[PDB]
RNA sequence: GGAACUUGAGUGCAGAAGAGGAGAGUGGAAUUCCACGUGUAGCGGUGAAAUGCGUAGAGAUGUGGAGGAACACCAGUGGCGAAGGCGACUCUCUGGUCUGUAACUGACGCUGAGGAGCGAAAGCGUGGGGAGCGAACAGGAUUAGAUACCCUGGUAGUCCACGCCGUAAACGAUGAGUGCUAAGUGUUAGGGGGUUUCCGCCCCUUAGUGCUGCAGCUAACGCAUUAAGCACUCCGCCUGGGGAGU
């Protein structure tokens, strides 16, 4: 969906703060989970062109956010992409 | 998991014992699917504005269950195999 | 998308002249308040007063109006624009609308009128012309 | 200007109905022609009328109401 | 799937072969192997009743009980194997008895799935239950004409059949190409159309693969000498001037019915020739 | 370049609806065909007719069966979607939009050649389907001629599955983003309040969308908080007609 409990688990693991609801960390994390589920959804049906373009938009989002994260703190960025295993 | 309301028709002409057989069967399937009971009612015999296969009237029956989410997918074909049942529909509960 | 607050304030004051409302609000910046002070010196506008609220803003500007109707300014334009840099040597600066008009030219000494700029002999970016 | 005759009479004693389990009120919605009444008479907002539309379609799936009859 | 070959040679230009994805094990069980001497199409008298047969690759029969006479005993699909004898793939199935019998394989079957041969068995694919218990309109394969005789109907790959409805005697069935017969209600049948539907799409692509089939070449009739064929003679590509296109045997072939007008099966033919 | 801020923007919490996308199942009415019952000389079609169907019993009517396609009425300058476009119902997975106190991130934004994807209808390739409709075509009429408009038929196509093709008056003939600029009268979904338990009335505030109109713009027609108004940012495009989108 993803289910609400998985979100509550996914957020707390990556927060830099006790109440860090925002942050590029948690944002790129939740968006990553959405990218994974939507990607598997694309794998289930190749005819989903709207889900595909929406996935492209979300890829634009992840690319912009990770780009700015590269623009800010490279250490947190490399630690994060190493934590996720994403980005080339 | 989510709530589900389900209606189905059993044959008006069926013997009460055979009706007990198909109802215990539908219940055994419904519990085999993990669909926990929430509530139920018996509309029973009612006249029809139009016949389905041929019958001029039918026995409505309904159930309300907390369940998957996966179970209805198996429940449908098993609701199709029986000649004794006429129709069945599973609507999500979001009043 | 809010590409330039100053040109935005200029379309604010021009539209304000078009609608003849007594006053209008603009977001704060020292760059804005300085040139607004320059207009306050030129007297085309009656008064300007800032009102603090977190964080930036909000200046309130009061348009001046003539005793015998007529718009106080017959024209206003920002020759400077993003995607087209402009520069002006101190002797090269035009005297727009001859003696009536005044340039608004930001310099190293700060924003200056074309007369004061000619006196200081200081060149700089030409922010806008008002006449 | 402005008021509609026989407007609503539903929100006044609603709401959240039915979604389709009832048969009496749906018997009220049906016309002699067997079709759902127009908003000009029913008085409902378009969203309520459309949720009512899908609801009555569900009722037709339940065969609780006629699909077509005499006029 | 179909693996297209790159035209490395003239025989590669069109040849295609099936994916063989269904196949699991390289070799058949030894217990059910049977000999297949190639008659070559000759009569026991030694004369060739059938033209252009034999010369093909050697083949070895796998025992297959289409009859499925046992019932009430659950089975399991252990393996699937290639069948040279026919287009349909074979899928081995292990009975709970420990008995093993190769069986015709409908598409979409999975390894290890349970299969009951009894009347009480589920509609689920691979099961075979009597027509009386079959719901109307479900696809059925390997239909027997009479019980205990085996299912001569719908054995080839990709073929299917459907029930139009049923009486006590007899159940209706849609045979392939739309023909219909009142098959006996007591008679057994197996739900689910046969797999390997892609076999029709396969392209041989060369004369050499045909030799392995082995489909021997057939001479065109006009080319043949007039004594040998009715359309023979003439001075080079003789026109089919003679009335009514003909087989080398005297019966006409184009549009001429070969049916016996009087037959025991004629009563069963509710429908014929839909084209 | 360093250090900060939340208003741009994103995320979250609490809600809101939508013919949004794809998959699977299901629905009833009607057209058509078949089978039988009923009953008899017309039926059908046009401006008029004729081709056509029908005593081998049609048309009509009653009943049953088969198959395909489309979703009436609800339906509403309604809604969703980037456009193209999406209108029966159910379920499965899933994209996007809007509102509201307000938590967090603290400019992380906009546009965008090349490039990539989607992209009506028609068409092409392969395998199925084909009830009706229907290019080509056949026949009958119309006319001086009728390779048409009309009628009776009817193939490809229209339908599905896997691909290609990437053209449309693909229009709002108005690129995308943002700020500001009299108003009015409806609707589409939200939010707050001023009496009332509620019903319901009134006022305000967001976004979608219809019309009328102030300023302003205009070759004129008209546009007009959905500018074609006043400004900003970026991309696409125009330079007389024919020859030639050759």
């Amino acid at each position: 969906a993803i289910t609400q409990e998985r979100k509550n688990q996914l957020i707390n693991e990556f927060k830099t703060h006790e109440s860090d609801t925002g942050s590029p960390e948690v944002q790129i994390a939740i968006l990553t989970d959405s990218i994974n589920n939507l990607n598997e959804h694309l794998r289930t049906h190749k005819k989903d062109h709207h889900s595909r373009r929406g996935l492209l938009k979300m890829v634009g989002k992840r690319r912009n956010l990770l780009t700015y994260l590269r623009n800010k703190d490279v250490t947190r960025y490399r630690e994060l992409i190493n934590k996720l295993g994403l980005r080339r | 998991m989510r709530k589900y309301e389900v209606m189905y028709i059993i044959r008006p002409n069926i013997d009460e014992e055979s009706k007990k057989a198909v109802i215990e069967r539908f219940n055994n399937v419904l519990t085999s699917n993990g669909a926990e009971i929430t509530g139920t009612k018996d509309w029973g015999k009612r006249r029809l504005a139009y016949e389905i296969n041929d019958f001029r009237d039918g026995f409505y029956q309904i159930v309300n269950v907390q369940s998957d989410a996966a179970a209805v997918q198996e429940f449908d074909r098993l609701a199709k195999i029986s000649d004794d049942i006429i129709r069945h529909i599973v609507v999500k509960e979001e009043e | 998308v809010m590409t330039d607050p100053i040109a935005d304030m200029l379309t604010r004051i021009r539209n304000a002249n078009m609608v003849r409302h007594e006053k209008l609000e603009i977001p704060a910046s020292k760059l804005k308040r300085e040139i607004a002070e320059i207009l306050k010196r030129e007297g085309f506008i009656r008064d300007v007063e800032f009102v603090e609220d977190s964080k930036q803003g909000i200046i309130r500007v009061f348009l001046k109006y003539g005793q015998n109707n007529e718009r106080v300014i017959t024209g206003l334009k920002r020759i400077s624009k993003p995607g087209l840099r402009v520069y002006a040597k101190s002797n090269e600066v035009p005297r727009v609308l001859n003696g009536l008009g005044i340039a608004i030219i930001s310099t190293s000494q700060g924003v200056l009128t074309d007369k004061e700029a000619r006196a200081k002999q200081a060149g700089g970016e030409v922010l806008a012309y008002v006449w | 200007r402005a008021k509609r005759r026989k407007v609503c009479y539903f929100t006044s004693n609603g709401i959240t109905h039915i979604d389709y389990k009832d048969v009496d009120l749906l018997k009220k919605f049906v016309s002699e022609r067997g079709k759902i009444l127009p908003r000009r008479v029913t008085g409902t907002n378009a969203k309520y009328q459309r949720k009512l539309t899908a609801a009555i379609k569900r009722a037709r799936q339940m065969a609780l109401l006629p699909y077509v009859s005499g006029e | 799937a179909i693996k297209k070959y790159k035209p490395t040679s003239n025989g590669r230009r069109g040849m295609t072969t099936s994916d063989f994805a269904e196949i699991t094990t390289d070799k058949p069980e030894k217990s059910l192997l049977a000999p297949l001497h190639k008659k070559g199409g000759r009569n026991n008298q030694g004369k060739l009743t059938v033209r252009h047969q034999g010369g093909g690759h050697k083949r070895q029969y796998r025992v297959i009980d289409f009859k499925r006479d046992k019932d009430g005993i659950p089975g399991r699909v252990a393996t699937v194997e290639y069948d040279p004898n026919r287009s349909a793939n074979i899928a081995l199935i292990n009975y709970a008895d420990g008995e093993k019998r190769y069986i015709l394989a409908p598409k979409g079957i999975q390894v290890g799935t349970e299969i009951m041969s009894g009347p009480e068995a589920d509609i689920k694919v691979g099961n075979a239950l009597p027509l009386i218990n079959i719901p109307v309109g479900t696809v059925v394969h390997n239909i027997e004409l009479k019980p205990g005789k085996g299912g001569q109907l719908v054995r080839s790959a990709g073929t299917s059949a459907q029930v139009l409805g049923k009486e006590g005697k007899y159940v209706l069935v849609r045979l392939n190409s739309g023909e219909v017969r009142m098959i006996l209600s007591a008679c057994r049948a197996s739900i689910g159309q046969v797999g390997n539907e892609q076999h029709e799409l396969i392209n041989i692509g060369k004369a050499g693969r045909s030799r392995w089939k082995g489909i021997r070449p057939t001479v065109r009739g006009s080319v043949m000498n007039p004594n040998d064929h009715p359309h023979g003679g003439g001075e080079g590509r003789a026109p089919i001037g003679r009335k009514s296109p003909m087989s080398p045997w005297g019966k006409p072939t184009l549009g001429f019915k070969t049916r016996k007008k009087k037959n025991k099966s004629d009563k069963f033919i509710v429908r014929r020739r839909k084209n």
